[PDB]
């Protein structure tokens, strides 16, 4: 497991630090929305901080399922619940918790363990997924991550009201890739002196 | 003891400050006998599509909160699987596991009163002085997931006492012991199956009887969550989907 | 110390009042010589309450009614008393053809013979009878005019009793029936918070909101007797 | 022989003047093996509920009729429990067992080829002269239940000759000897499971290669109807329901 | 398993807030063998009085920090035993003991990714133009027992992502989970013995990725202490005592 910047919107010079962690706080009790990304792993987006991203860009297709495990910085004071939910390919990005939970979930507690696994179980249509891009090659989609709040981010007076949740993500004893090819990037403009 | 896990379906509900488990009238949850039976159709039984934790609404717990209720055949008749069959069958028939949850902290007060009250029917306050013979409208007999609002909790807004509320299969969620609740109850009724639809068979009860407090500072946001599950769901006499 | 006078038939098995009928000579209240008693035990409170003290209840009953006038004078009068099943035929006169009881069940006293008693089964449609019933008899839209029937079970709708003076004229005597009620054979099922405040209506459990008294006595200060 | 009867689900077929029973290549249909599947998610096999006979739309046969067509995977997408659950799921797997049913009288006569033609791609005419690259509509590629009518059926409409359309599973119905034709298809696809919204897996002719004909007086009407049921159906990667 | 104890030589730790123990690769640490050796004189193994735990400097955890590293051979070549022995020597080989520790309470929160980087060869920012071929002075490749501040934690100051950091023997130090992360490295190196001066086969690298945060009245000095071990240490070539 390596770090997923699923916060992938800081570019600024100084902020860089902050895509490896996405914040939570207390809410207003109506299942609000947290984070959300693609599971597409050799997909533009936040798999790319990852080395599976990056071993991913050396082939061209890859098979099997995939883990997500979220760690809980907060205060040991801080408590709550999160859903995490896995929609497959075909289904748009749930506009609510009620509609996400139909899908792959877990509900996450708060506690002595601070972490907790989403596992991005395979299902796909096809043996092999090729990397999806925009378009055609969509075909390949993995399908969408989502965060929600079960019910909220709870704490005592004296204790941070933001804390952060850290992503990490790896694959499963049944994830193989094939075909070698070269990453889609070369990191080099000008001749290396 | 205090540690609990429930599975059910593909649903997992994890607990570390628990207070065992209650299951009403000490019978768990059954199919219909073949003697009890009348309906001489073949049910279906969903299994795993219908028997697991659904997760209703949240409320928040404020300190003058006067608590509130959910009539549970209703509860689920417009979610997931076990709605659709409880909406193209007429027959319905089934046991539920209710698991109420809330936490708060080290430093946070209260004890909430989590009851099943079978046949709850609701009464009005009949205009204040008693002489007008109204009823309560089709939003508060079944509030549907929302659940609704007690007005008058002493009387459970039924005319009956909170007190004597504990002959009912309950379980109380104190913040400084516990928090959550977990009863599981049987199919219960004077007939083998009934409407999901005209027919409530029980009512969940959550009351607050000794009030939150907590020093300012302290997360002044305590929500109550409330997560169910049928159990041995079974549906008969099937049609064309029907909302009420 | 015996436990068998609390058992559910040591405390329902005593007669208690359930039905009044009255049969005056002049008024507005049955003044054609019969009447036609809805079957409802639920018309007197301490009946009533002992009963709904549990929401499920099974039983044979045994039906005593107490005949004579208004200043409890016994008069030497012939009455008939049937029992019309819901769906039979219920008398529109003194002399309806429904008196015929070529089917019902009647019973023909003078008021001067000792009270008529009968034996009654269990004859629900339901397993037992239910003194609360959470929800509608009926599907479709509930509106407003219809919340007249949001507690109404078929289940304990067993019919009609119905009374009349043996006869083609006017009774020389006012009447007054009064009909009590003994259970046997129970079986009862889930308790329930005994009534708290005064009972209204029969079909129902208002009460009046602008009196609503405490369970019980109440003093000046809790650290004083 | 000439008498069957097909039970499945909780539907019937019979036939008193049938002619044997074919069964696609060889092979009944079946699930996936664990050696030729990838999706790693546990899949539904609703079995009864789905896999039973569905009879779609009528078609009328005329002495001037060309014949018709109707694309497998896609007629049943919009009816029964087969349709939500090939809405709700990506994934979808399955056999059909098709069943054409006209009969008429020993005074008509006319024959009909009922075949099954997998990867059934439509073409057009290309705008008559052939300079234009035209295709076909949504409307035709995938007609639903209500089937399509054949402009040229000598070509298929896709530029392959009907005289050898034999070479796939098919069965005649010559009204003086059946009155029905019953296909069996396993599922045929390069992928374990596909999409039962983009992909038709085969599509099934209905073609007059004899024309009907009879004497005025005889009744004129003589209709032709579709049913058939899915085997063996498989769901996966569950999901909102998508129409398309 | 949430409770231990280190002992080596004259020197314990406890702990009884402990997240297991890590042995990089898999692997402890051990002495030459006879095959994989070549220098031809017999080392020196001084045991007890070098194969002990060393308390370095104190850094104190505050709301901006980005992090610290130390450069292994390194952070002890002038303290101790081991110290003299790695002055007096040419060849040092040897495995360590790592034990980072920091407490706080249970209404603080953080989280520090406690990491072993072998040859952390440290970049610089090529003047910020990246025109120019500037190189890191001996204060910052070798900082010492003091540690240095790193000035890019995103990319470890050498060009690397640190959200792959994770691919080294690592732990993590989650105040709300554990105060102390224990990492036991091997000795690693293309050779068997080499200059405890000249090169440090490791780095630890201790970065805050999740920020410490606390409300005010809650003590804000958090420190993190580095303890460390060296083990089955080996020296030869014995000379004089040489500084650097």
């Amino acid at each position: 497991e390596t770090i997923l910047e699923v916060n992938n919107v800081p570019t600024n010079a100084t902020s860089l630090m902050e895509r490896l962690r996405f914040p939570v706080s207390a809410q207003a009790g109506k299942g609000e929305l947290c984070a959300v990304f693609r599971a597409d792993p050799g997909r533009d987006g936040p798999w790319q901080s990852t080395m599976l991203g990056q071993l991913c860009g050396y082939y061209t297709q890859w098979s099997g399922s995939l883990e997500v495990t979220f760690m809980f910085t907060g205060s040991f004071m801080a408590t709550g619940k999160m859903l995490i939910a896995y929609t497959p390919p075909g289904g748009p990005l749930p506009k609510d918790r009620a509609t996400a939970m139909l899908g792959t979930h877990v509900i996450w507690d708060f506690g002595l363990q601070s972490s907790v696994t989403l596992v991005i179980p395979w299902i796909s249509n096809t043996h092999y997924r090729a990397h999806a891009r925009d378009g055609v090659f969509d075909y390949y989609t993995t399908g969408l991550v989502s965060i929600w709040y079960q019910t909220n981010y709870v704490v005592p007076i004296g204790a941070p009201n933001t804390a952060y949740i850290i992503a990490l993500a790896a694959a499963q004893k049944n994830f193989t890739m094939k075909l070698c090819k070269d990453t889609s990037h070369i990191l080099q403009t000008a001749s290396i002196q | 003891d205090r540690v609990a896990q429930l599975t059910i379906g593909n649903s997992t509900i994890t607990t570390q400050e628990a207070a065992n488990i209650i299951v009403g009238y000490g019978e768990w949850p059954s199919y219909c006998s073949d003697d009890d039976a009348t309906a001489v159709d073949k049910p279906t039984r969903p299994d795993v599509s219908v028997n697991r934790f659904y997760t209703l609404d949240t409320k928040l717990w404020e300190k003058s909160s006067k608590g509130w209720y959910w009539k549970f055949p209703d509860v689920l008749t417009e979610t997931g699987v076990f709605g659709q069959n409880a909406q193209f069958h007429y027959l319905y028939r089934s046991g539920f596991c209710i698991h109420v949850q809330c936490n708060a902290s080290k430093f946070h007060q209260g004890a909430l009163l989590v009851a099943i009250l079978p046949e709850y029917v609701i009464g009005t306050v009949a205009g204040g002085t008693g002489t007008e013979d109204s009823h309560p409208p089709y939003k508060q007999t079944q509030p549907g997931a929302d659940g609704f609002e007690l007005q008058h909790p002493y009387v459970l807004d039924a005319g009956i006492p909170i007190s004597q509320l504990t002959v009912c299969p309950h379980q109380w969620i104190n913040l400084r012991t516990n928090n959550c609740a977990t009863i599981i109850v049987p199919y219960m009724n004077t007939l083998p199956f009934d409407s999901a639809l005209n027919h409530c068979n029980f009512g969940l009860l959550v009351v607050p009887i000794s009030p939150l407090d907590f020093d300012q500072g302290a997360t002044p946001v305590i929500p109550i969550t409330i997560t169910l599950a049928p159990m041995c769901s079974e549906f008969a006499g099937l049609r064309q989907a029907v909302t009420q | 110390h015996s436990t068998a006078e609390t058992t559910l038939d040591s405390f329902f098995s005593r007669a208690g009042l359930v039905g009044e009928i009255d049969l005056p000579l002049e008024g507005t209240t049955n003044p054609n010589g019969y009447a036609n008693w809805d079957i409802d035990i639920t018309g007197y409170a301490q009946m009533r309450r002992k009963v709904e003290l549990f929401t499920y209840m099974r039983f044979d009953a045994e039906f005593t009614f107490v005949a004579c006038t208004p200043t409890g004078q016994v008069v030497p009068q012939l009455l008939q008393y049937m029992f019309v099943p819901p769906g039979a035929p219920k008398p529109e006169s003194r002399e309806s053809l429904a008196w015929q009881t070529a089917t019902n069940p009647s019973v023909f006293v003078k008021l001067t013979d000792p009270p008529a008693q009968v034996s009654v089964p269990f004859m629900s449609p339901a397993s037992a009878y239910q003194w609360f019933y959470d929800g509608y008899p009926t599907f479709g839209e509930h509106k407003q005019e219809k919340d007249l029937e949001y507690g109404a079970c078929p289940n304990n709708m067993m019919g009609t009793f119905s009374v009349r003076n043996v006869g083609s004229s006017k009774s020389k005597y006012p009447l007054v029936v009064r009909i009590y009620m003994r259970m046997k054979h129970v079986r009862a099922w889930i308790p329930r918070p005994m009534r708290n405040q005064n009972y209204l209506f029969k079909a129902n459990p208002n009460y009046a909101g602008n009196s609503i008294k405490p369970t019980g006595t109440s003093r000046t200060a809790i650290t004083t007797l």
